[PDB]
């Protein structure tokens, strides 16, 4: 059906010659073109009839024809990367409310990246400068990467989240590349946030008399704090940075001036630990006349990991314990089992807490 | 031209008359430099503790002498197309 | 010597050569016993992979402190061999230093307080065995049984098991056994420690030891030809009901 | 895509056909091993099959509860006690995608494709189906003694923190399954288990002499055996074995008789059969306690 | 994904934001636990959901079609139709029996199950609805 009426209108879009166009980088602006091709050929061009003397700019992709060399369009430049396409989401489940807790690690979050962003003119009286970057890295378990998708949902804009394995590449270089890519979108798309996934793999210094293939990687952060806080001071949005292992990062990347806000994850005390089971007793099943406060009493101090892990296997005994709904019964039986049965061996929490 | 000059600076005035013979005086001074028999600085080491560094001051050099300035990124000379990198 | 400490607090609270020390304990042969009005019985399992062993020459599992107090432990048997020597000496170094005989429970909470010292002192690790000591006191008939843990916590136990599948035989101790109405005849203490092991041993003779424990420092050691006539009875009336 | 001649105008686009490329995927053409081989360990079978082909076959028990359903269970025991036919099983009578993954594959020679190939393994399986992603058997990073892989350090931390983002930075409603299976899970990182996401473990010892009864029955349903031969005598002579120990006599036994082209095996061959496991099959452990 | 496409109408039209969440609530209608079938095992066809649904599929809105009123769309209330299995025995105590469904696991009079039967003997055919559970004197398992 819409190919009927796309057929009316391609007559002048087809037998005509317009989009047969060759893109092209241009080099030099005389106000003579000089611009290089893909197979690496240079020639002299100038501006064309609806072409606008200020659209042409250095270092841009510019379609010409391939007859007759003329420039026609212009276009958004670093087309070659495909990576960062897929690198944005849209719309995370995770809401702003499914962090539970009223302690001091969702306010921090929120004033330092949600407030400029939804009140820009607050700051301004004061005239003071918002924090460029921040600091999650907290124990292993604990739900940082829900809390970074829960600051995209209320800011509702382009949300980018990095794997510190990605920009790792197959060749040598090409990682540099990698970080300009991130950067050039905080220009072409202003109010986005940028999240940055185990970065304990990419810094630290290591310096050099070590195994030797360890050059390449130490080069990704310089190139990252070069486009960061390089000679020229350019950033706009929010920058950060978060890992499992913040003993072992470079002693140069764990100092202010690419960040400010530093907040590490504790663990929940009983009044703490009360507020993990009680976002989740709105959901699954629980009996009237039942307190979360001496479950929560009964398991140690653990991630919040285990903490979920309790009202998930709590269903479980419905099963093969011949129970209804999940009663306090099953909840004692769920102490020796979720915590107590699955402590062990291989059991993080607070166990690694360095290397 | 950058916005950062030598007057958002204090207490720096020991290391700063140090970077002022390197990269500043021999564009102005350079006439009597060779009635001395000297010779002109090529370069200088720029380096300091793990952290932020003299960066700030590498502004108003480019600034205050309002001269031409060409800055190279170390980390971007690497890539992975053989003399690329040393064109 | 070694001056370098070992056990240190986890970041949990816990110590790592402490519960790495239990497993130990898990993966060792299962030691139970019960305690009865005018006796006490422990039993204790072998190896049943090992054969060709003879038991005369072969020590027995049971250690005998003193006349009235026997051990019976679970574990490893390299940190056991420490402890029964150890409480030994200090069994007749109580009757040296304050002429009395030994009671069980000092003799729990010395065993007990010198797993505390190494514990606490650097340069040593904690024992990875697990010690069951009972028996009776001098002029008194009532029976004492007493566990000691790895860590150093001690406590008193009707029916207490110890070593692999030891869940498995508390679940039956406590639905089959009732603290309030022990036993008060031999021969019913005898047969349920054999009901305990049925679910362990499983279908063995020759890898069974019962010691059976009586006041007036009196032990008798059930034989082989023994054990295997309270099993045959149980069997009778097991699969029959 | 597809361009034009003279135009050079996109005419459309072109779907990839003939299975989505790599076809190495291991889509399971489903030979259909069913749960009576693995009889037996039916105390350890029910666990797997709540946490994995309850969810898939009966959706609407976890959908109606409320709860989360886990995204699949570690297993952990000694070789021979089934770990591997015990995850075939599942993904039978589910009739969906499952996966089976070499442990040491997740690392390549090149530096930076080990990431790149984990990345690949949990997006083509998430597309299709609810499908379920088993690495059994994973050795990888530890005793290395790799000459030619090898990648160092880096490879080490890029490789393995990777898998531990598919289970948390990587969004999904619950359909994608991962569990993973070796000898020894200990060597391994434990921050890469991250056990909020798998609420399931399972351990696997040695059976006893009922358990080894039905598996012995199991090998022997399809064989014949003379009537000098007896399934109680055959156990009772079974020590310290797991059920590869078991097949392993059956597989011996077989081929003797198929030396002499015996239809039905005799009771000879059995005793030769446990005389060379015990030797050669069987090792000592280091263990050595008691 | 279907539900959350439908948002670029609210600006051509003021009413889209109740006609989008009408049919919504109609499907959570009954805690999301009831449905409008009409067929069952005894294949019964009911003219009471075939004179609800068909007849609120035409001007379910006073916008939608010609002018209409808001009192079209009440029609569907009628129709809800909950599934439930009791067990009884005399004066109406409950019998536990074996049902796994979803929420729920050995269930008795008081809740539902679809298309399940128990392993209990009630009377004659064994099938849901309200039944009532006798045991004869050599086998006799009860609550």
């Amino acid at each position: 059906a819409p190919s009927h009426l796309w057929d009316i209108m391609g007559d002048r879009q087809r037998l005509g010659e317009e989009h047969p166009l060759q893109v092209a980088r241009c080099t030099k602006i005389i106000k003579k073109y000089v611009i290089n091709l893909k197979q690496i050929a240079k020639f002299v061009v100038g501006l064309g009839e609806r072409v606008s003397p200020t659209d042409i700019e250095e270092g841009m992709r510019v379609g010409v024809d391939r007859s007759k060399y003329n420039i026609e369009l212009p276009l958004p430049p670093r087309i070659d990367p495909s990576v960062t396409m897929m690198t944005v989401e849209e719309k995370p489940d995770v809401t702003y409310s499914d962090v539970g807790g009223c302690k001091d690690q969702i306010e921090k979050l929120r004033e330092v990246v949600e407030l400029p962003l939804l009140s820009p003119e607050r700051f301004a009286t004061l005239g003071i400068d918002p924090p460029k970057g921040i600091l999650l890295y907290g124990p292993p378990g604990t739900g940082k990467t829900l809390c970074a998708r829960a600051v995209a949902n209320r800011t509702d804009a382009t949300f980018i989240r990095v794997i510190g394995s990605e920009l790792v590449q197959k060749y040598v270089g090409e990682g540099a590349r990698m970080v300009r890519e991130l950067f050039e979108m905080a220009r072409t798309k202003k109010a986005c946030i940028i999240f940055f996934d185990e970065i304990d793999a990419v810094g630290g210094a290591r310096f050099d008399d070590g195994a030797g293939g360890d050059n390449e990687v130490q080069r990704t952060m310089l190139e990252l704090i070069t486009q960061l806080d390089g000679f020229d001071p350019r950033g706009n949005i929010k920058v950060m940075f978060a890992t499992n292992r913040p003993n072992t990062l470079d002693p140069a990347l764990l100092r202010p001036g690419r960040i400010d806000r530093k907040v590490e994850f504790s663990l929940p005390d009983l009044e703490g630990r009360a507020n993990i089971f009680r976002i989740h007793s709105k959901s699954m099943s629980v009996e009237r006349g039942i307190r979360w406060e001496l479950i929560s009493r009964l398991c140690p101090n653990s991630t919040g990991a285990e903490l979920r892990s309790v009202c998930t296997e709590a269903g479980m005994f419905a099963i093969r314990a011949r129970r209804k709904v999940a009663t306090e019964k099953d909840f004692l039986k769920a102490v020796d089992k979720v915590i107590s049965g699955y402590k062990k061996f291989s059991s993080t929490s607070r166990y690694m807490q360095y290397n | 031209k950058p916005t950062e000059t030598y007057s958002d600076v204090g207490g720096l005035d020991k290391q700063i008359e140090e970077l002022v013979e390197a990269i500043v005086l021999p564009m102005k001074r350079a006439d009597k430099f060779k009635d001395m028999g000297i010779r002109a600085p090529k370069g200088a080491l720029m380096y300091g503790p793990p952290g932020t560094g003299k960066t700030l001051l590498a502004r108003a050099c480019a600034a205050q002498t309002n001269a031409t300035f060409l800055k190279l990124a170390a980390p971007q000379l690497v890539q992975m197309y053989i003399g690329e990198g040393a064109k | 010597g070694y001056d370098r400490a070992l056990s240190i607090f986890s970041p949990d609270g816990h110590i790592f050569q402490v519960e790495y020390a239990l497993e130990a304990v898990k993966r060792g042969t299962c030691a139970v016993g019960v305690k009865g009005k005018n006796c006490v019985v422990l039993g204790c399992e072998r190896r049943s992979t090992l054969k060709l062993q003879d038991t005369r020459i072969t020590p027995s599992k049971v250690s005998k402190i003193d006349s009235h107090v026997v051990l019976s432990f679970s574990g490893l048997n390299a940190d056991s061999r420490i402890l029964i020597e150890k409480a030994r000496v200090e069994a007749q170094s109580h009757r040296l230093t304050l002429e009395d005989p030994v009671t069980v429970e000092y003799l729990t909470r010395y065993v007990a307080g010198v797993q505390q010292r190494y514990t606490q002192s650097g340069g040593v690790r904690p024992f990875g065995v697990s010690t069951l000591i009972a028996g009776f006191d001098p002029r008194d008939d009532e029976p004492k049984l007493y566990q000691t843990e790895p860590s150093g916590i001690y406590s008193s136990w009707s029916a207490q098991t110890i070593g692999r599948n030891s869940k498995t035989v508390r679940e039956f101790l406590e639905k089959n056994y009732d603290r309030k109405e022990p036993p008060a005849t031999v021969e019913e203490c005898v047969k349920l420690t054999v009901r305990s092991l049925l679910e362990v041993v499983q279908t063995g003779a020759k890898n069974i030891e019962i010691t059976v424990v009586k006041p007036d420092s009196d032990i008798v050691a059930l034989s082989s030809e023994e054990i295997n006539q309270y099993v045959t009875q149980i069997e009778q009336e097991k699969q029959e009901q | 895509v597809l361009l034009h001649h003279k135009t050079m105008s996109i005419v459309g686009v072109l779907q990839d056909d003939a299975d989505p490329m790599v076809s190495v995927m291991k889509m399971d053409k489903s030979p259909t091993e069913s749960y009576s081989d693995i009889g037996g360990l039916e105390s350890q079978i029910q666990e797997i099959k709540e946490s994995v082909e309850l969810p898939l076959t009966h959706p609407e028990l976890y959908e109606e509860m409320g709860i989360k359903p886990p995204k699949g269970v570690i297993l952990y025991g000694a070789p021979g006690t089934g770990k591997t036919l015990l995850a075939k099983a599942v993904a039978n009578q589910t009739s969906a995608t499952f996966l089976r993954i070499v442990g040491s594959e997740l690392i390549q020679k090149y530096l930076g494709d080990g990431p790149r190939l984990c990345r690949q393994i949990f997006k083509v399986a998430g597309e299709n189906a609810p499908s379920i992603v088993f690495i059994d058997e994973i050795d990888a990073i530890g005793t290395k003694r790799y000459d030619s892989n090898s990648g160092g350090e880096r490879e080490i931390q890029r490789t393995m923190l990777e898998l531990l983002n598919q289970l948390d930075g990587f969004d999904d409603r619950g359909d994608v399954k991962v569990i993973m299976a070796t000898n020894k899970i200990e060597t391994l990182d434990p921050a890469l288990i991250r056990p909020g996401r798998i609420d399931r473990k399972i351990l696997f010892e040695n059976p006893d002499l009922s358990t080894k009864k039905k598996i012995l029955g199991i090998h022997t349903s399809k064989m014949n055996l003379s009537e000098d031969v007896n399934l109680e005598t055959l156990v009772t002579t079974k020590d310290d074995l797991s059920g590869a120990d078991i097949q392993a006599m059956c597989t011996e036994a077989g081929l003797l008789a198929l030396r002499e082209r015996r239809m039905q095996v005799t009771a000879e061959d059995f005793k030769q059969a446990k005389e060379r496991v015990m030797k050669n099959k069987v090792e000592e452990n280091l263990e050595g306690l008691y | 994904q279907l539900l959350r496409q439908l948002a670029s109408y609210y600006s051509r039209e003021q009413d889209a934001l109740f006609i989008t969440r009408l049919a919504q609530g109609l499907l959570h209608l009954g805690k999301g636990t009831m449905t409008m079938d009409v067929f069952n095992d005894a294949h019964v066809l009911n003219k009471v959901t075939l004179a609800s649904i068909l007849t609120t599929a035409v001007g379910l809105v006073s916008p939608s079609f010609m002018l209409k009123h808001h009192q079209l769309f009440y029609m569907l209330n009628a129709g809800i139709r909950p599934k439930f299995i009791l067990a009884l025995n005399d004066e109406g105590e409950p019998i536990k029996v074996n049902v796994r469904v979803g929420q729920p696991v050995l269930l008795n009079h008081g809740e539902r199950a679809e298309l399940e039967t128990d392993e209990y003997i009630s009377y004659t055919s064994h099938i849901e609805g309200v039944v009532i559970l006798k045991k004869n004197p050599d086998y006799r398992e009860e609550e």
